[PDB]
RNA sequence: AGGGGAUCGAAGAUGAUCAGAUACCGUCGUAGUCUUAACCAUAAACUAUGCCGACUAGGGAUCGGGUGGUGUUUUUUUAAUGACCCACUCGGCACCUUACGAGAAAUCAAAGUCUUUGGGUUCUGGGGGGAGUAUGGUCGCAAGGCUGAAACUUAAAGGAAUUG
RNA sequence: GCGGUAAUUCCAGCUCCAAUAGCGUAUAUUAAAGUUGUUGCAGUUAAAAAGCUCGUAGUUGAACUUUGGGCCCGGUUGGCCGGUCGGAUUUCCAACGGGGCCUUUCCUUCUGGCUAACCUUGAGUCCUUGUGGCUCUUGGCGAACCAGGACUUUUACUUUGAAAAAAUUAGAGUGUUCAAAGCAGGCGUAUUGCUCGAAUAUAUUAGCAUGGAAUAAUAGAAUAGGACG
RNA sequence: GGAUAGUGGCCUACCAUGGUUUCAACGGGUAACGGGGAAUAAGGGUUCGAUUCCGGAGAGGGAGCCUGAGAAACGGCUACCA
């Protein structure tokens, strides 16, 4: 206050912000890489489902829409990218 | 503030707030100067030498005075973090 | 910016805009409606010249009390009837009925002046000499 | 909605001065904004200022010192006949012996005195001191 | 505007003096004049081409163009061979240093050379006076249709 | 904001920096431009697919992995609607006010809603018809609507 | 114009009270009060405070959405949930303290960034009374609504605050 | 606001004030008036936000498209000397402007008329040890504009200039004895004429002519009916 | 085509349905001739111009016309009204 950094802000109260009011303004949200051992390959999936994602070959579940991030069906894993 | 030949003229050149750079005028009995006295070899205050610092009544009535006088104290050298230039 | 528009190709808004609000200016509208010509005793004239019918004491106004000696006129280039006080001590008895005097404002812009209820004139000669002149003595009434 | 993006920038920075702050971030620059703060930065009126890119239309930080009473925009691009900048300038500047006005030319954004010596003329922008 | 049977009046079209002598057998019957009206103005080939008559064409008619040259954009085309065009302008009011959007309306002459749209950007030129109103003489079309077969159907 | 209310809500997506990318998704340009095709194909719209391509599919933004936004993919492939989606699903939402408002003539409330939905059908189409898309003397009109939609 | 017409109740009639008492109080009770079809278009229809945008300052609650947690409470076998707790973030209805600032003040996070006077735009006012009167137009079944003067008069009328 | 019995406002006397060959009154208008508010008003409670939203005309409207770098040319003040018999220009110098280059860079375009300019150089040299300096024709600049052909997205702004009545106004010169004025007048050999004048400025909105390319519009290529040749 | 000194709905004949307008048409008021200009001095403005120069209009009101290079003349004529 009164004088500080607005080009190089800390890391730690930069992440509080929202989205918009960033510095560089970017998504929160973020893609992953899910699994059922019942299959042996990885469908990708936003983070934010709207559409309720089914699996590629079977059809089963794989998350339910929200106001938000989906919710993962059950037994599940997810990378992260 | 000089005259056609070179002469100083118009009496009283004023202070200058340390923070804000922003004349302090007569009137002005909220201001104020802090004298920071230098040191030496194994501690001794040594009387008769300062690094001064003059706060505007404005910022000391905003309630800067105080972290404004950290980063000018510290970027004097005496004052070794406790200021951070990011928040 | 409260108000007044202030693009670069608003004039048209801006005189319009004037134009209309000039007629809450009293004296504005006063000259454009002619009112000087239309209502008003004398035309818009200085002064204009009558004759008078009656001689009238009015009653003065409050917290006054005074008798105000008037005259009921009527202007020869109108027949509009007018009542105009006499002022000066005396000078009452320097007109008379069916006389030719000529009349002035009063220095109110319309406006009746002091105590005088209505008298929105006064008298300036009577018989073509000037009152001023009657009433310290350097003229005499002409003969009839 | 946004009507001039010079506005916005030049209140921003005068409400950090009168704050007694250093620093402004203000949104989202332009081509206008920039020469308009180059104007002033060598004057000296402001100090060293960035041009941070978001893939839209931009942001500055400007860094100011506090020599700075106000700048202003004014708000329609009046046109200036090379005579009539006497009257701008003694409208709305402190003084004669210092400030300026900033216009637009067609030899470019600069102030009043170097319009006065290039001798062109053109719209006014606003005015800083 | 014109279009077609060049014939249909009471009395002959023709130039004046523009004599065939139909001894002299031809194989482009009538005998055609024109000329360029001047100031760069291509004489349109529609003029040459044609067989319209028209004597208030600037390049087949009998007028001169001399004065004024002025632009409008095509606000009528309703009176056969004649059209008027609207002329925007901005008019500087001093006392508040301001513009107010003003306009006039042109009543100008259109030869059968050139086939106008509402719409268009057209250059005029000025006349001896062709009628009560009409003191000008379209010289130029600088528009075209402004996106005319990009009005058509769907994929 | 919010033109035909006055909630002021700051509600949408923020764009990624990066244009290009995400280096972590392979596929190709090819790969999804048959994806947009294919379900174009079953008649989804262009924001159906965008978030159908989204989820179950690693599309982070058609735009960034092909040089084409969906609606100028679609339209290349003579995939086009005869109007754009927006001014379809307006459209289709005052059709279903109006029945609704034929059926209960006593709602005010509709009425008023069904207004402001047609203002903003009459807005958005002025300047659809002066950007070429809709053609000079296209018209919304109810008599006329609910056929337009369905 | 139909219906409905329990209640309360302009009008009217009464019992009181009063010098009087056309009232206040008590009684009776028409219209009305409710509904359908259609008018009317007005309220101190008030936040007596146009709308869009930007910027300027702290604080604890709270409504709605969301995000984070080896949080609490729920037992079953851990969970899953749900309700709760804590932190942050949007977007609301408000309060609190500040006053850099504004104001004639009362007060005001706008009523601020205004003689250092220009972001965009709509509207209304120009002393009081005459008077929202006259007149014309217009809308209405009507009651009335919108538009809306002048002659003349007048030195104040008025706002907030102070002491009596 | 004074006058109802000691009237600082009336009627007089004395004395005094302001302006003075003039001074008062009436009417109008202008300044005072930021009480008409473009500059520049006000609208919670003093006059004043339409009960509410929609909405046409009107006004207004985010950001982005040659930016940066290198060299050349010659101007006008000002500095330190002055060379000189108050003003002079070269070298030293900063400063501020103008022109034109080359950096991927239409300059409307060919078809020659023209060339003023060097990549030229043909000789060498006035002269400070030589790129300080220009005369000078035999291979090698286009734009500086002639004129013919063929074509050209529209504007606003701003610069300079032309076309421009006089009197008025601003204003220079001139001692109408001063002055308002006037455009006169001023010099000898006043016996035989000599001589400076009779400026300059404003003159805008529109039209015309020229330079600028920021600001702000406008048009362009998507069913390719694109651009080049 | 006629008429004009001559262009032109100037007029006639035939033909068409056009022309202006909220960017205020049309209509009304003007105690309105227009201009060069005048008054008021921060600037911006406000107000005024019958009137010594320029232009236009008129000769009690209207119309008509002879003469003439030139007048729809009035210190010309003819008629009607006053
Ligand atoms: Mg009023
Ligand atoms: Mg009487
Ligand atoms: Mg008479
Ligand atoms: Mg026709
Ligand atoms: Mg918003
Ligand atoms: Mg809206
Ligand atoms: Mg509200
Ligand atoms: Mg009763
Ligand atoms: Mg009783
Ligand atoms: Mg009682
Ligand atoms: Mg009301
Ligand atoms: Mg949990
Ligand atoms: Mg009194
Ligand atoms: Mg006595
Ligand atoms: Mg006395
Ligand atoms: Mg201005
Ligand atoms: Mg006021
Ligand atoms: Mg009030
Ligand atoms: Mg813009
Ligand atoms: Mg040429
Ligand atoms: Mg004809
Ligand atoms: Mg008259
Ligand atoms: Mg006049
Ligand atoms: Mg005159
Ligand atoms: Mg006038
Ligand atoms: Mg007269
Ligand atoms: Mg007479
Ligand atoms: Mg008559
Ligand atoms: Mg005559
Ligand atoms: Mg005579
Ligand atoms: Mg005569
Ligand atoms: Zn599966």
């Amino acid at each position: 206050v009164l004088v500080q950094d607005l080009l190089h802000p800390t890391a730690a109260s930069e992440a509080r912000k929202h989205k918009l009011k960033t510095l560089v303004q970017g998504p929160r949200s973020y893609f992953l890489d899910v699994k059922c051992p019942g299959c042996l390959n990885i469908t990708t999936v936003f983070s934010h489902a709207q559409t309720a994602v089914t699996c590629e070959s079977c059809s089963t579940i794989l998350c339910t829409p929200t106001g938000g991030k989906a919710k993962l069906s059950e037994g599940t894993s997810f990378r992260r990218k | 503030m000089e005259n056609d030949k070179g002469q100083l003229v118009e009496l009283y050149v004023p202070r200058k707030c340390s923070a804000t750079n922003r004349i302090i005028k007569a009137d002005d009995h909220a201001s104020v100067q802090i004298n920071v006295a230098k040191v030496d070899e194994e501690g001794r205050a040594i009387p008769g030498e300062y690094v001064t610092y003059a706060l505007s009544g404005y910022v000391r009535s905003r309630g800067e005075s105080d972290d404004s006088l950290n980063r000018l104290a510290q970027n004097d050298g005496l004052l070794k973090n406790v200021w951070s230039y990011s928040r | 910016g409260k108000g007044k528009p202030r693009g670069l190709n608003s004039a048209r808004k801006l005189r319009v805009h004037r134009r209309n609000n000039r007629w809450a200016e009293n004296n504005y509208k006063k000259r454009l409606l002619g009112t000087a010509f239309k209502s008003s005793p004398f035309g818009g004239s200085s002064h204009a010249k009558g004759i008078v019918l009656e001689k009238l004491g009015i009653e003065s106004k409050q917290p006054n009390s005074a008798i105000r000696k008037c005259v009921r006129v009527q202007l020869i280039k109108n027949g509009k009837k007018v009542t105009a006080f006499v002022p000066n001590d005396g000078c009452l008895n320097f007109v008379d009925e069916n006389d030719e005097v000529l009349l002035a404002g009063f220095g109110r812009k319309g406006k009746a002046k002091g105590d005088i209820p209505g008298v929105r004139f006064k008298v300036v000669k009577v018989s073509g000499v000037s009152l001023l002149a009657l009433w310290k003595e350097k003229k005499e009434k002409p003969r009839s | 909605t946004r009507s001039s993006v010079l506005a916005d920038a030049l209140n921003a920075i005068n409400n950090a001065e009168k704050t007694g702050k250093r620093q402004v971030l203000i949104r989202p620059s332009s081509k206008v904004i920039i020469k308009f703060l180059q104007v002033m930065q060598k004057h000296g009126y402001i100090g060293e200022f960035e041009y941070i890119d978001d893939h839209r239309s931009g942001k500055i930080v400007v860094q100011l010192n506090g020599r700075l009473n106000k700048c202003g925009v004014i708000s329609p691009r009046f046109n200036v006949k090379i005579g009539d900048i006497e009257k701008w300038t003694a409208n709305l500047l402190p003084a004669r012996q210092f400030g300026y006005v900033i216009l637009t030319t067609s030899a470019g954004i600069m102030d009043h005195e170097e319009a006065r010596r290039k001798h062109v003329s053109g719209k006014i922008l606003g005015f800083v001191y | 505007s014109t279009e077609l049977t060049v014939q249909s009046e009471r009395a002959f079209q023709k130039q004046p003096h523009i004599f065939n002598n139909p001894k002299v057998k031809t194989s482009k019957r009538t005998k055609r004049w024109y000329k360029n009206a001047g100031l760069g103005f291509k004489t349109p080939k529609t003029a040459i081409e044609g067989s319209y008559i028209d004597k208030k064409c600037p390049f087949t008619g009998l007028v001169s163009i001399r004065g004024k040259i002025l632009t409008g954009t095509v606000v009528s085309t309703k009176m056969h061979r004649t059209i008027v065009i609207r002329r925007a302008y901005l008019h500087y009011i001093p006392k508040y240093n301001r513009y107010e959007k003003r306009h006039k309306n042109v009543p100008v002459h259109v030869s059968p050379a050139f086939r106008v749209q509402v719409g268009d950007i057209v250059t005029v030129g000025q006349c001896r006076p062709i009628s009560k109103t009409v003191r000008f003489n379209v010289v130029k079309v600088s528009a075209a249709a402004g996106k005319a077969n990009k009005q058509f159907a769907k994929f | 904001g919010r033109m035909h209310s006055a909630g002021k809500g700051i509600s949408s997506s923020a764009i990624p920096y990066s244009r290009n990318a995400p280096a972590w998704f392979k596929l190709s340009s090819e790969s999804v431009i048959e994806q947009i095709v294919k379900y174009a194909r079953k008649g989804l719209t262009p924001s159906q697919i965008g978030v159908l391509l989204r989820d179950a599919h690693g599309v982070t933004q058609a735009r960034v992995i092909t040089g084409n936004k969906i609606m100028r993919i679609l339209k290349s492939n003579g995939l086009a609607p005869e109007i754009p989606e927006d001014l379809y699903y307006l459209i289709k939402k005052a059709v279903s006010v109006r029945k609704h408002l034929e059926r209960n003539r006593k709602d005010k409330d509709a009425k008023f809603r069904l207004i402001l939905i047609e203002s903003r059908i009459h807005r958005l189409a002025r300047y659809y018809r002066t950007v070429a898309v809709l053609p000079p003397n296209w018209k919304y009109e109810s008599a006329t609507a609910s056929a337009l939609v369905n």
